[PDB]
Formats: structure tokens, C-alpha cells, sequence
DNA sequence: ATCTTCCCTATTTAAATTGCT
DNA sequence: AGCAATTTAAATAGGGAAGAT
């Protein structure tokens, strides 16, 4: 049986549009609705994503989820300002290791060590912007970026209420994409609605959060159940918490760069796949999920 | 590693190096396979290919050094 | 072909073969190789289970768990468990943990409630063997055996510590493996690698003991990752503690048959899930960790 | 600039693709030709794989787009 | 002949050792001795270096004619101690441009011109060591050489003599050699029996420089036998000045590169095509020809 | 498939036709398709021939060219060459231009010593003429073709300048067409871009004097783009006009005593260089660049 | 010799379908 | 839904073989 390859050194990373996800000879393959099909990896990919018009089978299950592979379905948000429902499948099958929600949820009852994992994993993203530079868009950390790393991170360690985490994470989110939208010189607003390239290409990106970060809570146990920010705006889970550190970090320079330079959807799509193989996206959020948890 | 495994094989051995090698990469065109691999998957997949039978013709280039020429393949 | 399974209040679980699940006006259907199209209840399921051979779009899960209706891909029999979401509170305007995990992890955390919560769950190993009575196994009611239960309930309302709570376990279930082959008049030591027929099929339908198990902590939301008398290094280990509850009680009598009638895997199987539907085990199960925890 | 050719033809009209596409690009390996060509010279190459004759399903990957769709080809 | 690729941006340059090319099929492949034939791009192709061991047929000179490669052949007389000969057949039946030689001969003949021009030869190799930049081997900004190429500046200028030129010219590749011997961290002293890694690769990458410096050449029709440096150790033409505006300038460093990180023989020819082609030294060693001829 | 063509005195043009030009033994041969290898002499033979169907290896290039016996390729016949090395005075010790190369560039250099050898060139009209009668068209000394003969050696001699000495070469050419049309019972009108059997067969024959007169300007080294009598922008004049002494002499009639007896292309190829063998023509047309030149 | 155009020969791929899980 | 056989054309290497230059 040998070993089987890591989730976190896992490099394909799919979004799959309007197809039929079956087996054929073997191997998992969507049937798109020309009559011919495409072969997907099913070992070398950490999640396949289902938008519009896909239809999995069950074999397909069978050997996505015996091989490691986190899915879910894109639509089911109807709200106006938020990304609602995500309905994810996780790999039960395979028995996944104790020992790291057996501490994490040792830290989700404790709420003293509920704030202090609040503000740790609310530094996940400050120093994530700092280990993840760019060659392109914002100078990482130029005047406007670092005045608001400093301010959030002083106003997360001044913070002992779970309210105004979220307060204090809203205006983090809310600057920067006013800073990008100042760097990529256009009027930007968050909106699940509007056709906006930016929109669309961080509505796709975010997707590509909620997976890569749905798996490395796979691998390491932790349900989604589990929150670490709960609140009013945020009801999704651990993994909107642990999304957004590679989402603000990883995923909006790439959304409004591929908004920008003509980039398609499967250009963004690949844009995704290099980066995060690169910077060992995934290999952060496992190895740095971690040390929130045993340490 | 970005690692691109070209079959240069005959049907009846093609069709099950194919079923090995779509585990791990992404099919390109006209039975080459080309994608990123870890570390590991690439020895898994080469031991994968090996007791795939008697007529596995696989090269893979990394960089553009050839990584493994299973079988008697062209250069 | 269509399958129901009880659970706490109804007949709420319905696991689907052979039918490509799609969606008819305004409502999830299925679309079976018969050609008929059928209805789901939609107050008469929250749970929906998917067997060998089907298929679901994305306008049939997005609607179906809009509703309150979860998915969740099986084999064939719809206990052995591949992929699924976990059962939270109401999916569509929250996320949070369920009030049946909640009563598990406060057992969990204290080490008095956890050694109560291990003695209940196996005192509930001998109402299980006394409930799912076996007219092909043993008379489990006779002196040979009420010594073995007795045996159990002086050790377990005797025991302080769990390093001697498993070794009563053991010798428990030893004596019950020495019984059942002294019934059957063979010779019999359990090893779970040996080619003699009986421990083939006693770990073939282990296999699917821990799938009932999979299938009943999913449904009451707890993470197969806490377990009560096994270890904390022991991987999945809940799932073989709710386990331990049938797979003495209904597995190893079954398990038993199949090996001295020659009936093989398959024949085995149809057995298995034959005697799963009937007496209820699943329901059985999810109100033995409901009385775990709600007391 | 880099251009691939992969060509997913028959192989009667397979042979007269590569007595062309060989003239402007490097065999990387079956049916498959990957090298450096200029504009140009992708001009005169779609050219003279249209004049061929009839079947000549032909891709050309310009970085990860497309930038010939000669015959009804699967992509 | 239809429109045809010009010969300023043909990008496949072939060295190719020990295999018959030959005409298969229409197409020119090399058949080496192991019995598989090899597919050369004779329509985006410059040069054909065949080195020891091959032969080439009539038909397979004949599209290589009107294609315009330039076939040389290689080793027996190119022990390129004094740079003696190497046979390089130009393709003669194209009537190439006649306004290049009228210009060029006319600088060949009055002495005073071709010695201004030889300046500009000499004058050329600190331009393309100024513009075409490497990114693995030294600074063109550092303080030593732009101490040796203003020294060769302040001798190329004042000198009036070409024994003087010559000299200047010398010390300037001797002492280049030397810089990188110093800054590699490694003995050079060029020898071109020299069996080192550097040496090879310097020798290889000398042929390649010869390759497209007699294109550039041939795609001007301006012959070789018209020297503007001609003397003791200056031998072989002015392929041996468009040959050493590249030599000090491009694969010194590539050879050096491609010898201190271990990179093979295949590797330094296929960098050596990459990067001559990245920035285009064909059409630089073109136009700049062209700006020599002018007046 | 072995033939002999002279050159000067001794040193003598090889063709080699369908062989295999290898070392055997030591020394270089030629294997035929008949088995039997041929020792070409060293010593008199300088200008060693490719024609079709050969193959030369590069211990046989080398060695040859080591010797002072330097390659070229050409087409079927020995007179149709499409790719060489230049003619230096000799390869292996020295590489200058040579003599006849030096001198050819003092006719071009001067506009006085340009306009009396252009009188020179066209005054070996006549020459040609008489030298090489034929037995199909007209004699040299009839009236009318001989008063053609006067009007240039009476109008050529003292012609002004070179736009003068074009009307003159129209004249000759469009008045020996109406000669050589009388003697066929034609009417020519000179169009190269027509489709009957007269004027296709001349420019057949115009490219095959064309290949000749560049094999007899590289014989000596002497470039191809430096035409005496075409203009400046003329690409290849100098083919042309040292093709112009054979073109109207011995293409002429033998295009249209070929067109006349209704012969096929290759027919017309072999009886031309048949002609073309008989008379050693090329060397008539070495002689006259020595004439040109050497003074 | 070299190349190519052919064609007859096996023979190597491929898609339709039965029968079952 | 998916996996094999299992024919079934049929498409496909390929090995002399005849003409050309």
C-alpha cells in the first residue's frame, strides 16, 4: 500500500465548471458536455471544486476520497455581502489523526485560550503578507500596507473581546482592498454580485482558499465546527478563519493581477495551482495550524 | 518538480500506464503527460510504472534532464 | 435500489442505489435504471445517503441543502461511509457545533466523567448482547455466558482506572471469542493476518462494524477522534469504541455463520446489511451515544 | 517565442503535418513539437499546415492559451 | 519560398555529433548510429555544426541550402589553436544582398576606414558586454571590469597600428579570462587541448559564436576572406571578429555558468540557443554589422 | 557518375555523383552504387564536386581540406552548385582574399576601370559565339548575325557610359532573338513570365548558365555581388552578367534547338551540360576572369 | 547512393456491445 | 455507472521495390 503522497505536498488544485465527474478505465475523468472528456488527477490533487452544471458519481467519490481529496460545491451563497454556503465533503473513510484536535478543541473550550488562539491565528495573516512577497502590484510593505499591519496588529493584541476581533478583521479587509484598489487605480468594492473582473476572479480565489484550507484542516483533524472567530458576519467555520490568512495574503494580489492583464478563468485558475505549489501554501497552513495547536 | 512523463508505448500497455500515470499528472497531449509532482509522488509513480508490465516505454524530463527512461525508449 | 434507516425520532435516512439523483420541478429527484423518477420526503429526511452506482448535480445538492437535507456518499449497504459534511446546527443561517457534541467533549476534557462515560458505554456492550439475541449464535441468557456478563459488570462497576478497564475488555472479549468457537467446536486465537476462514471473515465484518460506527458518530456530529477506552495515539479511535458495542453482539455471530455455512464476502455482505436494516442497529447506536452524553 | 504544436490527426495526414511542422519546430516527442519560432513564422506555419488537406487537427500553445484550433480538434 | 522566416530570428542552432543526417520523408533528421532518426527544424535554423562523426547527403544540403543554414564542419583542421579553419559552407546560390559588400570592401580597402571600423569591432565588444547582461556571473557595474574595459577603451582609441589593436585586443580576452578564473574561484589558463569543463564549454560555445556569426555573414553576403584584423595570431577571416564580440561577452559567461553549476553538454548547447535568442544576439550581430557597413 | 572538368591547367573540378566520399584505408574514396571505391588524386584535382546522391563524412572533410582540395556542392550535372566555402589563397596556413578577388575589386573600385572592363565583358560576345558553334541554329558568319557582331564591335568600344552599354546588350539580345526565331520559323517576344515552350526553355537554360557563371566566380573567390554592368541594387549582378557571355551563345540555341525537337526538362538538362562538357566552357569562363582581372 | 512513391502485407489500435456488479 | 472481453473494421507500421536525379 506503500505510503501515499502528503496532503501537504499536493499540487493540483481544481475548480471544475459544468461537467460529469465519473470513472472511466480507472482513472476520474468529467465528461464535459461535448462528448469528450478530460482526465483528472485523483492522487496528486487536494481538493476538486463543483460549479454549476457538474455531476459527481459515486465511483469518482469512492476514489477522490479513498485517495485524499477534499470537494465541494461553489454555489449556495445568496446573501449580499457575504459567501454563505459551502457544502463540503471531507474524507471520513480514512481515519485522520488525534492528536491535534484533541489540543484544538482543548483550546476551543478554554475561552482564555480561545482569545489568545484569536489573536494568533489573527497574526497568521500579518505575518503571512511578510513571508509571501510579490514581484508585482503593492510593494509588500510599502507606507499605507505597513501603517495597517502595525494597526492591526496593535489592535489585536489591545483587544480582549471576541466582537471586536471581528471589528478590527473588517477594517483589515476593508483597507486593503481600498490600498489595491488604489495600487490597481480603479473603484473596488467586495459584492458577490457584480460582474466585476476583480469581484469575480476573488469570488474564484476564495474558493481556491476554502479548499486548500479545508484540507489542511483535513490532515490535521480539525472539523470546521471549530471555530476560532466566530461572530455575526463570520458563520462558516474554522475554515473562513483559516481561509482568509491566505486569502488577503495570497489571493486578492493574484485576483486583481489576473483582473488586470487579461487573464482568464483558467489563467487565473493555473495562477493559483504555480503560486501555491511554490510558496508551499498548503504546507504553511498544515505546519503553521500546528503550532496553534500543540504549541 | 515539474515533471512531464511522454508514454511512447502501444495501445494495450498505453491504456494501464496511462491509468497509473493520471493519479499524478495531467494529460497534455497525444500520451504525454506533464504536471507538478512532489517529491515523492515522482518515485511512487516510478515504481507505479515499473510493475505496470513488459512494454512500459516512459521517459520524464525534469528540467530537461531525463529523470527515468523506463523500458527501451528513445532517446 | 431505494433503502431506509432508522435513526433517533424517524425513519429520516435514506441511502440510494443505482439512480442518478437529479432534480424535477422544483424538487431533488431520482432517476433510477428503471426510469421511473421518485420523490424525497422532505420532512421525512434530513439525511440522505448515496450506494453504489449513482450521481447528483450541483442544482440537486444546492437544493437539497437549502431545505435541511445532507449528503453523504456510501458503498452499497449505505453504513460504509466515504465522504461527507459535518452535521452542524441549521446549515443555511448558522454554523455551530451541535448541543450533542457539545455534552461529549465535557466528557472528554474530565477524567472522572470520561471513566463514567467509558463504563456506560461498556456496560451498553452487554445490552447489546443482550438485545440483538442470535437464534443461529448461542443462548447468550445460559450459565457460560451470564458468567462472562457478570464478569463485566463486576469489573466495570469495580474499576478505577483505565489500564485495568481494557484489560477486562480483553478478557471479555476473549472469552466471548473462546465461547462462540467452544459453540461452533472449532479451535481459535485472534490474529488479523492469518488465512483460516473465520478470522477472514471476522475482520471483513469488522470492517463494516466500524462503518455503523462512522455512520453514527457522523450523525450525532462527534469527531471519531476522542476515544473513550482506547488510547490517544490510536488513530480513529472512536469509531472502533462505538464499535465495540456490536461487533461482539451482532458481528462475530454473523461473522461465525459465514465462515461454517462457506458463505463468502458477498453472501456475508447481503447478511450484514440484512440484520443492519431489521433490528435497527444504527438507531440503537445513535441513542446509545445520545445517553452518553444528554443524561 | 515559444510555441508547442501538438497534433491530434490521422496518421496518413499525420505524416505530411510533420514534414512541415518540423521545418519550423523541435520533435519533443510523439506527435508532440515544442521549440522557438517567431511571429512570422507562426504565419507562415498555419499557412502552410491549412494547405495540407483535410483533417489536419493541429493545437498550438502560445504560454497556456491557444493560438491555432486547425480542424475540429478536442480542446 | 512563399514569405520565409528571415534569417535574423532564426532560433534552432544545431551542433550535432556522431549521425548521418540525412533526408527522410522531406524533413532533415539526423540518423545516428543507434538506429533513431532525429528531426531538425531546417526552415528556423541558422547553422548546422557537424562535428565528428557525421555525414551529410546532397539532398540534405540541398534544403538546407535554400533554407540558409550554414553547414561547418567541425574537428580534423578546427584544433582552433590559431583559430586556423573551420570549412564552413555558406549556402552560395541565394543572391544575397549586394549593397552590404559594395560598402563593406569599400571599408576593407581604405586603410584609414578600416582601421576606424576595426575600432568599432573592438568597440562593439564592450556594448554587447554593457547591454546583454547575465544574471550568474559578475557585475558589468563592478569596479574591475570597467577598469579593463576603459583600459581597452583608452587603447583601441589612441592606437593607429593593427599590431596594436591586435595587442590590445589580446590582452583584453587574456585578461577576461582571467577575471573569471579570479572571481570563479578557479585556475584558466585557455588551452584548447584542454580537456576541462570550462575549456569544452568554451570551445563549444566558441563554434556556436562561429555559427552565428558567419549567419550574420551570410544573411549581409559579405564573404569572410575580407578581414578587418588580420595578423600573426588573428587568423581565419572576420567571422573570428563577429565571433569575438559574443566570446568575451556572452559564453565565457555562459560557459563558466554552465560549468561551475555542473550542467552538461546538451545543457550549455541548450542555453546557449535560449539566450541567444532572448535577447536576439542574431539580429544585434545583424543590424550592428549594419552599422558598421553604413558609409 | 565520375567525370573530370577542368578548370585552368591542372587543377581540375571533381564531380562526384551518386557515391559515398569516406575514408577507406587511410585516404579518402568515393563508394558507387557498384561497389567499387575510387582514390580521387590530391595533386590534381583542387575543386572536389557533390553532386546528387552524395555523402561526405567529416574525417574525409577534414583530410581533404587539410590537403589544399577544398569542397563544393551542386545539382545534377556539376554546374548548378548551391553551397561552398570561399576560395582563400590556401586554407590551412594563411586566409586573405585572393588575387583575382584583389584585382576584380580595383575594376570595381574604379569608375573608369569598371566602364573598360564592362567593355571587355560584353566584347566577349562574340568571342563565345565563334568559339562555340553549334550545329543547330545559325552560323557566326552569315550577313545579318554578323552585322549584329559589328554593331557591337563597333558600338561597345567606344561607348560612354554604362547605362549605354545596357541598350547595347538589349539590342544584341533582342536582335539575336529575331535571328535565331528566323531560323526556327518563330516569333519570339521575350517574356519570362509566359508559358510557351521557347521562353520557358530559355529561362530553364538562363538558370542553368546562371549556375554555371556562379560556380566559375567562386572558383576564384570572386563574390558574387559585384556586378560590372547591373546596378547597385541589383542582388547577384555579377552572375548575371559573367552568365551574360554564355547566355546569348550557347543557351540560346541550344533552348530553342531543344524546343524545337520537343525534348523534356531533364533531356535538356543532360544534353546542356553534355555541351557544357565537351567544350570545357566553365573553363573559358575561368580564362576570362583571369583576363579580367590580371592585366 | 539517395530519396521517394507504392502497395501489399500483417497488425496494431478502437468502439461497439454483451453480460455482469 | 463501470469493467471487461470480443469481435470488428480499420487504421497503421513497414519492408522490399521501382523510378528519379
Amino acid at each position: 500500500m506503500q505510503k501515499q503522497i502528503l496532503t501537504s505536498q499536493k499540487r493540483n488544485m481544481y475548480i471544475l465548471s459544468r461537467c460529469k465527474v465519473l470513472v472511466k478505465n480507472g482513472q476520474v475523468c468529467h465528461l464535459h458536455e461535448d462528448g469528450n472528456v478530460y482526465t483528472v488527477p485523483y492522487a496528486n490533487t487536494v481538493f476538486i471544486g463543483l460549479a454549476e452544471g457538474t455531476s459527481i458519481t459515486n465511483e469518482a467519490m469512492s476514489m477522490l476520497a479513498a485517495n485524499g481529496v477534499i470537494v465541494f460545491w461553489t454555489k449556495g451563497g445568496g446573501y449580499d455581502m457575504f459567501a454563505a454556503d459551502i457544502i463540503c465533503h471531507l474524507p471520513q473513510a480514512d481515519y485522520r489523526p488525534t492528536k491535534y484536535m484533541q489540543n484544538w478543541v482543548r483550546l476551543w473550550l478554554d475561552e482564555e485560550k480561545k482569545l489568545s488562539a484569536a489573536k494568533e491565528i489573527l497574526k497568521m495573516r500579518v505575518d503571512s503578507l511578510s513571508t509571501h512577497v510579490h514581484d508585482f502590484g503593492v510593494d509588500v510593505e510599502n507606507k499605507r500596507v505597513s501603517s495597517i499591519v502595525n494597526k492591526f496588529d496593535k489592535g489585536v493584541t489591545q483587544a480582549t473581546s471576541f466582537e471586536s476581533l471581528l471589528g478590527h478583521e473588517g477594517t483589515f479587509v476593508k483597507s486593503l482592498y481600498k490600498e489595491y484598489a488604489l495600487e490597481y487605480e480603479i473603484e473596488f468594492k467586495r459584492d458577490h454580485k457584480s460582474a466585476d473582473n476583480y469581484n469575480k476572479f476573488l469570488t474564484l480565489g476564495n474558493y481556491y482558499a476554502y479548499g486548500i484550507a479545508r484540507s489542511s484542516l483535513w490532515a490535521l483533524g480539525i472539523d470546521n465546527s471549530f471555530p476560532l472567530l466566530h461572530g455575526s458576519t463570520r458563520r462558516g467555520g474554522l475554515v473562513f478563519d483559516v481561509a482568509d490568512i491566505i486569502k488577503t495574503s495570497i489571493i486578492l494580489p493574484l485576483a486583481f493581477h489576473a483582473a488586470d492583464q487579461g487573464m482568464s478563468n483558467t489563467e487565473f485558475k493555473r495562477s493559483c495551482v504555480a503560486y501555491f505549489d511554490k510558496n508551499d501554501i498548503l504546507a504553511y497552513l498544515i505546519n503553521n495550524i500546528k503550532r496553534l495547536c500543540m504549541e | 518538480m515539474f515533471i512531464r512523463i511522454k508514454c511512447f508505448s502501444k495501445q494495450p500497455i498505453a491504456k494501464k500506464v496511462s491509468r497509473e500515470v493520471s493519479a499524478y499528472l495531467e494529460y497534455t497531449g497525444n500520451n504525454t503527460w506533464e504536471g507538478h509532482i512532489s517529491g515523492q509522488g515522482v518515485s511512487n509513480l516510478q515504481t507505479k510504472l515499473i510493475n505496470v508490465g513488459k512494454g512500459v516505454k516512459v521517459v520524464c524530463n525534469y528540467q530537461d534532464k531525463v529523470l527515468f527512461a523506463i523500458g527501451n525508449v528513445a532517446m
